[PDB]
This record gives C-alpha cells, sequence and structure tokens, in this order.
C-alpha cells in the first residue's frame, strides 16, 4: 500500500519501457465503448455522434432508458428496434483490439475486462479464459423464463432482430432477451470471482476507451495495488476524482503534484495503441495482424 | 448487491 514510482516518466515512453522490464508480467486492460467507434460501434455519451444523441425517435423518457431494465420490461420492441440500427452487416475488430490480441500472444494479458457487448473481442481472438464481459454479451442469448432459460446464438437472435420479430423462444414463447447487463441488473458472478483474484497480481492497468462512470466496472482501478502503473488511452481525460464527491468519504492522478504512476494519451485509441505498439517494436506485428485479419473476415 | 448504474 506504499505508492513508490515504477516509471522512470510518466510518459508512453516511460510505460513502453517498463512493460518491457522484469517488472511487468501480468497486464489487465480495461476497455470501454471507444475502443469499437471505429468498427461503427457508436459510443454512448459523446456529443453529436453518441447514442443518448442520436434517440430521437424512441419515444423515451430519458435516452438512458433504452438500456435500462425497467423500461425494456414494460416495453423490449425499442431496444430490438435499435439494436436493429446499430447491428453490424460485418463485425470487424480494431487496431486497439488487435493490439489487445498482441498482449494475450505474447503472454502478458492476464485479462481484459471490458464494458463491450459487440463480441468484437472474441473475433479478435480473446478467449473467454482471456476475457470477462463485465456487461455480458450479444453473443449468447437466453429465455427469461426461470424454468426454461433455453439457449439461442447469435445468427438465430440477428434473424429476429433484422427480421422484426420480437425474439421469443420455441420451447415457450417467452421473450430471448440477449445476454447483455441491462442498467439496473447485476453483474455477472464471473466479475467479481476474477477482480477478488486478479488485481492482487497485476503489474501495468491498460484503460482504453472508457469513461469510467459506469459502476461497479468503474471501480477496478482502485482494486489495484498503489504502485501499479496505469494507462489511460482515451479522447479525453477520465476517472479522475471529481472535487465534491472527493470530499466525503483512489482517482487516476495525471497532474496534481501528488502524480507518481497514472499516464494519459489522449486521442484516437487506435493511434495509441499504434504508438504503443511502435514503442514496443511491435507495429510490424501489428500491422500485418490487422491487415490479415481484416482481409480474412472481408473474403467471408 | 451491487447493480449496474452510472454515478
Ligand atoms: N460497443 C458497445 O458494446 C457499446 C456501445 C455503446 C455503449 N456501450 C456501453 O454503455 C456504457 C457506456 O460506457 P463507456 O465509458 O464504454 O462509453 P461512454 O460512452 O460512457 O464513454 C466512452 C469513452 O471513450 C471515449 N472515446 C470514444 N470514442 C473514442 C475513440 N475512438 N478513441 C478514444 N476514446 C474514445 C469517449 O470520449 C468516452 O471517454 C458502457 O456500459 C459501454 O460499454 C457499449
Ligand atoms: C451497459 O453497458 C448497458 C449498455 C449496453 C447496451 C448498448 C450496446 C450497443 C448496441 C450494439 C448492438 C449491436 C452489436 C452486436
Ligand atoms: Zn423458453
Amino acid at each position: 500500500s506504499q505508492k513508490e514510482r515504477l516509471l522512470d516518466e510518466l510518459t508512453l515512453e516511460g510505460v513502453a519501457r517498463y512493460m518491457q522490464s522484469e517488472r511487468c508480467r501480468r497486464v489487465i486492460c480495461l476497455v470501454g465503448a471507444g475502443i469499437s467507434t471505429s468498427a461503427g460501434i457508436p459510443d454512448a455519451r459523446s456529443p453529436s455522434t453518441g447514442l443518448y444523441d442520436n434517440l430521437e425517435k424512441y419515444h423515451l423518457p430519458y435516452p438512458e432508458a433504452i438500456f435500462e431494465i425497467s423500461y425494456f420490461k414494460k416495453h423490449p420492441e425499442p431496444f430490438f428496434a435499435l439494436a436493429k440500427e446499430l447491428y453490424p452487416g460485418q463485425f470487424k475488430p480494431t487496431i486497439c483490439h488487435y493490439f489487445m490480441r498482441l498482449l494475450k500472444d505474447k503472454g502478458l494479458l492476464l485479462r481484459c475486462y471490458t464494458q463491450n457487448i459487440d463480441t468484437l473481442e472474441r473475433i479478435a481472438g480473446l478467449e473467454q479464459e482471456d476475457l470477462v464481459e463485465a456487461h455480458g454479451t450479444f453473443y449468447t442469448s437466453h429465455c427469461v423464463s426461470a424454468s426454461c432459460r433455453h439457449e439461442y446464438p447469435l445468427s438465430w437472435m440477428k434473424e429476429k432482430i433484422f427480421s422484426e420479430v420480437t425474439p421469443k423462444c420455441e420451447d415457450c414463447q417467452s421473450l430471448v432477451k440477449p445476454d447483455i447487463v441491462f442498467f439496473g441488473e447485476s453483474l455477472p458472478a464471473r466479475f467479481f470471482s476474477c477482480m477478488q483474484s486478479d488485481f492482487l497480481k497485476v503489474d501495468l492497468l491498460l484503460v482504453m476507451g472508457t469513461s469510467l462512470q459506469v459502476q461497479p466496472f468503474a471501480s477496478l482501478i482502485s482494486k489495484a495495488p498503489l504502485s501499479t502503473p496505469r494507462l489511460l488511452i482515451n479522447k479525453e481525460k477520465a476517472g479522475q476524482s471529481d472535487p465534491f464527491l472527493g470530499m466525503i468519504m483512489g482517482g487516476m492522478d495525471f497532474d496534481s503534484k501528488k502524480a507518481y504512476r497514472d499516464v494519459a494519451w489522449l486521442g484516437e485509441c487506435d493511434q495509441g495503441c499504434l504508438a504503443l505498439a511502435e514503442l514496443l517494436g511491435w507495429k510490424k506485428e501489428l500491422e500485418d495482424l490487422v491487415r490479415r485479419e481484416h482481409a480474412s473476415i472481408d473474403a467471408q | 448487491a451491487p447493480r449496474k448504474q452510472l454515478a
């Protein structure tokens, strides 16, 4: 619980040296909707482009409602119709997804905790072992009837959403809901069991494309030991303690006089990942994987 | 029971 400083410099270059030191064996990524905007899935809270800014159409009390469970229970048709608007024709993971692939392939990834539901991390080749889908996934779907709970795969869910048929179980004619965690719902047990263990021995926390304002996911940054360096790759800074909430009974500290282990690289996640890869000597490796994988997906 | 919520 001492706040010793393990980076030689609070910069990307500092992080890159640390990552190739003996001190850096186990990396945890925490990622959010920002890593998937370049794959054509909009984030929620961006101005102009974010989802909440584009839900005039659905007769909603606050645009937040479309992802709230109590609303979904009353009227599920809006969520399905939105799911139709957003569902990509092609699922192509981004440079940043592939960056995490490289982490896994080099034995550095202890886990990716993701707020995304879009399966892109699996398509880039992170297995269920490497991955904690904290808000669940579109990957599978289940009948909501406690006595049934039949599982359906995405091709079935997709056909129902592109059909504009409100998806209904073939065994019982109950609603079939994608295995995502709505607002108001409990996170999956795997989330809690993983965090109780992995933050005991993490050496680096890589935070990409998240506002860190959805809880309990956001609390993950405080779970790390106090000397674990934390790098944020994001369009804007996030996770710093609010001045007022703060005053009542640790957040990211990039800039105060007290700063010792948090680094903010601000821009496109795709660029930050490329920048970090270049420093690590991985740039060719990342360019080739991304191109090979996109070509592969493009010829399906 | 810790639930999914903004804060
Ligand atoms: N793709 C999806 O699965 C998806 C889409 C929308 C919302 N959601 C979920 O709704 C909630 C919204 O949370 P969140 O924090 O992940 O998203 P958010 O909308 O709350 O914020 C995402 C963050 O990423 C930043 N950002 C956006 N595009 C970026 C880019 N190209 N490069 C770098 N940074 C970028 C934004 O500035 C913001 O700081 C979460 O539960 C989220 O995962 C998921
Ligand atoms: C908590 O994070 C709730 C928000 C998650 C639901 C929004 C997902 C965006 C819609 C994309 C669906 C198509 C992708 C397969
Ligand atoms: Zn059923």
